[PDB]
């Protein structure tokens, strides 16, 4: 039954009695339901150190991992440049699962196609899939350019970029002229990131590598800026900010913030934005090219030493004070521009507000997860304001990376109780946290079912989940938030002190029970 | 109307694309005449999309893990193969469920093979076989598991089959293959129709000589629902005050052993034909169980449903419904009696997958709303020979439409409100036209029945009628 | 007794045994402590709507009100001024209250002195300690000018500020050039924002008032800007910013975002930026003075009009979508310079941040409180996003003020059930809150309290506090958030649409109860 | 260190001052000599400020309403007049208490008659009187009455007393008038005075003629103990694992039964004799209770302080006092070997209000840590007498610091850490040196006893040793 003046949704129209009654006679009735003893008793023996042991004995079965396919990443690098159509040669149902996800994530009309292969191009290939998929995307959505990314399908049946765009070219169907950049992304091979990789890589060695003999290193006076997986907006605005007061010319490449922040103005925009064709075939004449998020652009750094020989610098990613500090010295040294007063400022602040926090900072415990870099620029921020790290997760993770943050671990007293996790998903964090506890979580929106689990053990055993990474579901407008430089650092400081004095206050909210600390000021 | 002007629009519409490819989309864009039943001599679906085109289709994993397979609250859903499909299927439908997740329910759990390059090369018929043992180890209160098929599998050659079979020998456990593989077919449909030939052959006949189960003349079973938002649990409540035992539930909420008793009850109630037919034809044929299609989309098509419903059953069914109908009125009539002002004479255009595109009508005339355009993501023809008497005349059909298609018409036909999927809405939102995901209600509902209605004219009342579609145009501008 | 790996301060270490057989043993030896039944049947009591009629037949006893005194918003309006130190003509532990609060919300040094009145002053005045004061403080902190408020002892007693300053320059305690503008601040009238209103008016009345021959409107083609009181140091920059994109030569008039936001690097600074004295002598030279909140700059306004010539607009506070339309196009109407692209896109991203949220956003009930200005702001805004106002609440309001809400909520569907109250405290509030439930609270620290009372009668019945005004004391680095223009309008949706959604989180998360509705994506 | 370059740093730092403030100035600030006993000779105290030098007292409104009056959880406190001094000092300080707020507690509470210019003109009598009636009407669970008393009050010609009398005698309730008007006296102090005075004029002698309460040789009141961050609550503990029974504590966590049931007690144990010395006095003079000061601030002076406490009584509460030292030793001597050598060597620069800047100094000593500065805002004469033994050779004393002097100090002097209140607390962190909160304990705490001894250290240790304060120089100035 519902009221006219006051109607339930869900919830919490399902706690009415009588829905209550008929889910109580389905379930004693037909589900054929455990004892509700044997359920408890079952929960209780997961939230154990035995049954962590056997979680993290496990070696063929994968529970609810932290990371995604390389063809996501290659969209997301693609839709980066001007007027350009991710373009995947596969199957439609990647391309649907691709665009549900960044339309989740940021609350954006997503483009992207496919080719449609199917059992069929499983027997024969996908060339004439290629070959008219091409012409119809060029004739109907009039894009610049078509980047060509590959499903899993594709990978395994083994079909030819190459061969395939160049006969499309030699047979008509789209002018010779037309860019078409190609990269393989195997879904089965490292995970989105590495898919960035390869779609950025693919592309550069198209504008760039039968260009090379007029091209002279310093001449246009600017430095390259390759941001990666970047799925905050506020990021590539604080790098363009920064390099924008320093007075250093720069060349950001693969810019998408433009395309996924269009206004709501009454027309809706497909492209926008984006880096253009000539800055691409301009770059190798750039002083030096800088990578914001080395440990997923390996290929590209190899790639632009190899062949435009630039001294790429050897630099973290510019996350919490002394990365930030470095990225800027760098920077300044190769541009020659000094770092002016207006960052100086900005430095000292966010330093005040670490003096005015520290206390409620100190010593909190956190378990993280994430993509390497950002889970390592998170790790040096929160080892900076005191705050212990326990349990560091990365799905997507290698040894090398494990190593150079042990490494980082180790020159902290903070870090002594730190454990570094490659290649664990999920499940593995929710014994750990289980097991032992942190106070708060780090990570995207999967972790607020752990929370849920912690507070099925208890109120006491809650650990809160605290919302940064990607991909953010349960709440709206997240990905406008900023996480590099001293202004993501700021807002990072603020979202974790604050969080701590919500949990606080609610824990300390019961009247004559423990509101005697429930302190107007903190 | 002006059914010219409509033809003129299409055609203008398909001058952009190539020759083939306007040949064969121009088969995919129809005028809706009434009078016709035969929709093939009007409109052709259930054919492969034109490369490049930016379809909103999926694929047959989508129709099975996701729609078919992954309600099933009790069983472990392995999504084998590489990793991304079960990480964007993960808890991205709201089929919604009782029961401790992790422990006895596993629907919102995302389990995988997570296939690398020596999977590819090698085979994973012994990382399966693995993957099972260690399932077994740490979910203890699974009551099944089920193999969902993704395209690296169907491509390298594993025997899913053999291992299936001997792992639940092995283990005394129901471990169902599932040859879901995306390049199937053309969409979810083929999904839908793999997954019910699975269920068929691995876990409908399991109880055939089983007698224990107390049967009444009045058990139904409810096939097709999915517990959109608790949409299910909505339409039992009614059936369950019309004096009908609910025995199963397929497969919103739904567990295996109700899935088992199935073949058990007098009737079977389907709301999603397409997704469903195969099974409930099957279990006609083999155990005579009849079975009728119901909608409970709005109070009219509520009331309906509940009188056909209670016709098969005896006069105290009859006499419970009239009861049911009489006790609900006053409550949809107050509905839309506040309601109906705000939404009356508004025109909507639809485009969803295969059931809701012409389930959902009646509810939007109850309101006084007007459908000028519909279609579907992958309808076979027979759901268009449904559409068709249920559509204005001279209205707009379309199937499998482009997302330049989409625009263009939506652009020309200028609709008060459109409902469609996440793909279409931001798209459609940044244009000043509102929008309602008519998949997943947009997060809301539930809409199902008498509940459900009034959910349902509160949504678009606030959709429709929100103050922030008056200040897309700047004042300087 | 204390564990040394694991030390609890006050909350959870009274919670042990030991104190808690301490602390009963203690309240049934010698509290004398009623029954708690009794307690429990006044607190429900309490809850109902005859003590909501008793509380609101209230003539005399003011309970936890919702607003200060003069002379702290005169020290703020003098804080905005270069090189000036706010002076207090009056007793000392004023001073020391205005200097704490300050501190408390802004987490930053607050410079304020005061001649330390005593009772020997009481019947003589306070002309000799003005005098010793002002010499004392000029040589000592070396400010350009001193602005000189008071507190109740000095208006009760009746001491002349002009005269008092005439004598000091007469007998040479300090030199007749030096700027001493003075404005009587009686903490018996008004509040703190009037005290505010009084010091621009006295400091502008000092630097204008005898120099208005040479002056022509319009000759130094810039545009003068009043922000009345104002806590947060991003409406400040947000307003520059505006300004600045537009390309409208602009005068800032006190301005303290620069001396509360100062750096920590080694060094403190007392006076950092701030109105100079040459733009306050040039501001009769400017095109027009817009007031960004008029309703407590009245006597300005008359000021500005009266002797400035200029002809001050009917703007209201740029809050939300059309109010900040509405300055923005009087601005430009102003200046002559049309608005430029950059403003049309922040403001199409607004609109399309409201369609994204508006699911969410409709329905909603809230109460609110703060100060005149802002809680219009804020009614406006919570009106364009279809929110329903239910409890507006300002103790420092007036009956015009209220006439002017009640318009603007006449004009909107959506503002059929809501009451504005003029004159009434917190206590009020609460008694509101508990017999006709909203869903949100929105105000300041204060409000915590009575989030507390609301837990105490139920789960059901707990209304969350949403921190937006002044001051906040439970919460770190809120002062930096932005409150006007389309960039204040995006945080407050941020804020809202978030708060709901952590909210309906929290009431999904219990397993096997309300969990169905624990969605992943909403 | 090396005294006469702390005298030229005086000098220097005097220079800037005009001549009648540079000559009443050099007699507050003086080189400590611990073989000094009569402290008049060196440094002058209670005097009037300097007007504008930025000192940091209080008012007597802020010592009578905000330090004793305040923490009665039981009785309502009305600061009559204006707004705003109620508004600054709702909340502020910790005095924590256990109640129902607005039930049978109210100190978190801010009541005020919330004066206008009519009230200044025309009286507030009457406007008091209504109130009262309104209080009874709207908190019937209150037990008591007080009236703080704000600067027009004193200023006007109205006469609180006699509506006190009038009320209390009509309604049959203790209505306590306070004449705290900030304008009397210099500091907080003279409000600690009139407080007491009003507490022995109007609640103290309540319970003269009553003999009802059974009384207990070992019968003890703490006195001067306002429960800061529940500092009262980890003494009384001890007390009672003495062996001792705690009838009042004055104030936190107060009720005034307990106030009333004082004068009933065998011995007063002082925490704060600047605050509650005149009120010991009186109890002294007119029922016989003697009265003794102790220090629980770190564990030598804890022990010290129970042994004391011991010796006034007999032999078991001796032999309980050695098992509750033998009890906690272990506790904080491991609290001492964690946290010392961390802190062992490190200088500290103290400014607090009227005890603290001499209790504290022996538990920065039993964690290696050296006071070189100390000071008061508001402390007497006497209070410099103990200092003096208190504080090391050469060290510097100052008397009602102003914010320039203790600048120019700070900066010669560099110390690691300083203590003080939230005026100085930015300024000094904004140049780079570590700062505690020693009025509220930095929203921490509590710190009395050995509970609250591994607090201190544990918060000392995370302000001295923070990272943070490595990096306030830019790597490229
Ligand atoms: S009462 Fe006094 S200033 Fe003795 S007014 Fe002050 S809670 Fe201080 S040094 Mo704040 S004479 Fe208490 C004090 Fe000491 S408020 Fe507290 S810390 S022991
Ligand atoms: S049509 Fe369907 S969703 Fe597509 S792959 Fe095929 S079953 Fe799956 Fe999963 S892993 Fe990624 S998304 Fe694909 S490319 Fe390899
Ligand atoms: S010394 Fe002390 S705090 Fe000062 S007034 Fe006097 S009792 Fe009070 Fe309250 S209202 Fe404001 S702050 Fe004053 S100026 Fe009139
Ligand atoms: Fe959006
Ligand atoms: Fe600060």
């Amino acid at each position: 039954s519902q009221q006219v003046d006051k109607i339930k949704a869900s919830y919490p129209l399902f706690l009415d009695q009588d829905y209550k009654d008929m889910l109580a006679k389905k379930r004693d009735g037909f589900e054929e339901k455990y004892p509700q003893d044997k359920i408890d008793e079952v929960f209780q023996w997961t939230t154990t150190k035995e049954y962590q042991e056997l979680n993290f004995q496990r070696e063929a079965l994968t529970v609810n991992p932290a990371k995604a396919c390389q063809p996501l990443g290659a969209v997301l690098c693609a839709l980066g440049f001007e007027k350009t159509m991710p373009y995947v040669h596969g199957s439609q149902g990647c391309v649907a699962y691709f665009r549900s996800y960044f339309n989740r994530h940021f609350r954006e009309p997503v483009s992207c196609v496919s080719d449609s292969m199917t059992e069929d191009a499983a027997v024969f290939g996908g060339q004439q899939n290629m070959k008219d998929g091409l012409q119809n995307c060029k004739a109907t959505y009039k894009p610049d350019m078509i980047a060509v990314s590959t499903t899993c399908m594709a990978e395994v049946i083994g079909d030819d970029l190459n061969a395939f765009i160049n006969n499309s070219k030699k047979e008509g169907f789209i002018p010779d002229e037309f860019p078409v950049p190609f990269a393989h992304t195997p879904s089965f091979v490292g995970s989105h990131v590495t898919g960035w990789d390869n779609m950025f890589e693919g592309i550069a060695r198209y504008f760039t590598l039968k260009s090379m003999d007029d091209k002279v290193v310093g001449s246009n006076k600017k430095i390259n800026i390759v941001p990666g997986f970047e799925t905050y907006l506020g990021n590539f605005r604080v790098i363009k900010r920064m390099l924008s007061e320093m007075g250093v010319g720069y060349s950001l490449l693969s810019d998408p913030e433009e395309v996924l922040d269009t206004p709501a103005d009454g027309q809706f925009r497909m492209y926008a934005g984006g880096t253009t064709q000539e800055e691409m075939k301009d770059a190798p004449n750039a002083l030096n090219t800088v990578l914001l998020q080395p440990w997923h652009l390996e290929k590209t750094k190899k790639f632009v030493e190899g062949t435009w020989k630039h001294e790429v610098p050897k630099l973290n990613i510019p996350m919490g004070l002394d990365w930030t500090d470095e990225f800027l010295m760098k920077v300044s040294e190769i541009s020659g521009q000094p770092i002016p007063a207006s960052l100086t400022k900005e430095r000292g602040r966010l330093v005040d507000m670490m003096t005015d926090s520290h206390t409620w900072l100190h010593g909190k415990r956190f378990a993280l997860w994430g993509d390497p870099d950002f889970v390592m620029g998170l790790v040096k921020f929160l080892l900076e304001l005191g705050c212990e790290p326990v349990h560091i997760l990365c799905h997507n993770g290698n040894k090398r990376w494990k190593k150079a943050v042990d490494a980082i671990l180790a020159a902290s007293p903070y870090g002594k109780n730190a454990t570094v996790y490659i290649g664990k998903d999920l499940w593995h964090l929710r014994s750990l946290v289980f097991t032992d506890k942190p106070d708060f979580m780090i990570g995207n929106s999967y972790g607020k079912f752990i929370q849920r689990d912690t507070l099925h053990k208890g109120k006491e055993f809650e650990v809160p989940l605290i919302r940064i990474g990607f991909p953010i579901f349960d709440r709206h407008h997240l990905h406008r938030s900023t996480t590099l430089g001293y202004e993501g650092a700021m807002q990072i400081l603020t979202t974790l002190v604050n969080s701590i004095l919500e949990r606080l206050d609610e824990e300390t909210r019961g009247m004559q029970a423990t509101d005697y600390n429930h302190d107007l000021v903190r | 109307m002006s059914r010219e002007e409509v033809e003129s629009l299409i055609q203008e519409v398909l001058e952009v694309y190539p020759e083939k490819a306007r040949k064969d989309r121009n088969k995919h864009l129809a005028v809706n005449d009434p009078a016709v039943t035969q929709s093939k001599k009007c409109i052709i679906s259930n054919k492969k999309s034109q490369p490049g085109l930016m379809t909103i289709r999926g694929c047959a994993y989508a129709g099975s893990k996701g729609v078919v397979w992954g309600p099933i609250k009790d069983m472990i859903h392995i999504s084998h193969g590489p990793v991304g499909c079960g990480q964007y299927s993960r808890a991205g439908r709201r089929n919604y469920y009782i029961g401790t997740t992790g422990v006895n329910a596993f629907v919102t759990m995302n389990f995988t093979s997570d296939f690398q390059e020596k999977d590819i090369v090698f085979g994973g018929d012994k990382k399966l076989a693995k993957l099972i043992d260690e399932v077994e180890t740490l979910f203890p209160l699974n009551k099944g598991i089920s193999v969902q098929s993704e395209c690296p599998i169907g491509l390298i050659g594993d025997d899913i089959e053999s291992v299936s079979k001997v792992k639940g020998a092995e283990l005394s456990k129901t471990i169902v293959p599932v040859r879901c593989e995306g390049f199937r077919g053309v969409s979810q449909s083929l999904g839908h129709h793999i997954a019910n030939d699975a269920v068929r052959d691995w876990v409908l006949g399991k109880r055939d000589e089983d007698t224990t189960f107390a049967s009444t003349p009045y058990d139904v079973a409810i096939i097709g629902d999915y517990n959109i938002g608790g949409d299910a649990w909505s339409s039992r409540i009614l059936l369950e005050e019309m004096g009908l035992r609910c025995v199963a539930q397929w497969s919103g909420d739904g567990s295996i052993s109700e899935i088992e008793l199935t073949p058990k009850v007098k009737l079977n109630l389907v709301h999603c034909y397409r997704s469903m037919n195969y099974i409930s034809r099957h279990m006609e044929e083999k155990y005579g169980i009849p079975w009728m299609e119901y909608n409970f989309f709005g109070p009219t098509k509520t009331i309906e449903s509940l009188r056909a419903i209670a016709a098969k059953f005896d006069e105290s069914i009859q006499k419970k419904c009239e009861e049911v109908i009489a006790k609900y009125k006053p409550e949809w009539e107050a509905v839309v009696a506040k309601y109906r002002p705000r939404l009356e004479g508004k025109r909507v255009m639809l485009y969803i997958g295969g059931l809701r595109p012409r389930h959902v009508i009646g509810a939007y005339e109850d309101l006084g709303m007007e459908v000028v355009g519909t279609g579907y993501e992958f309808a076979h023809n027979d759901d268009y020979d449904r559409t068709m008497k249920e559509m204005g005349d001279s209205t707009l059909l379309y199937d499998d439409v482009t997302g330049y298609e989409f625009e263009e018409f939506v652009k020309r036909i200028k609709p008060d409100l459109i409902g469609s999927g996440i793909k279409e809405k931001f798209i459609f939102q940044k244009m000043g036209i509102p929008f309602r995901e008519m998949h997943s209600w947009d997060y809301s509902g539930p809409y199902h029945g008498f509940d459900g209605f009034a959910i349902f004219a509160r949504d678009m009342d606030m959709t429709l009628n929100n103050p922030c579609w008056k200040k897309l145009q700047a004042p300087w501008e």
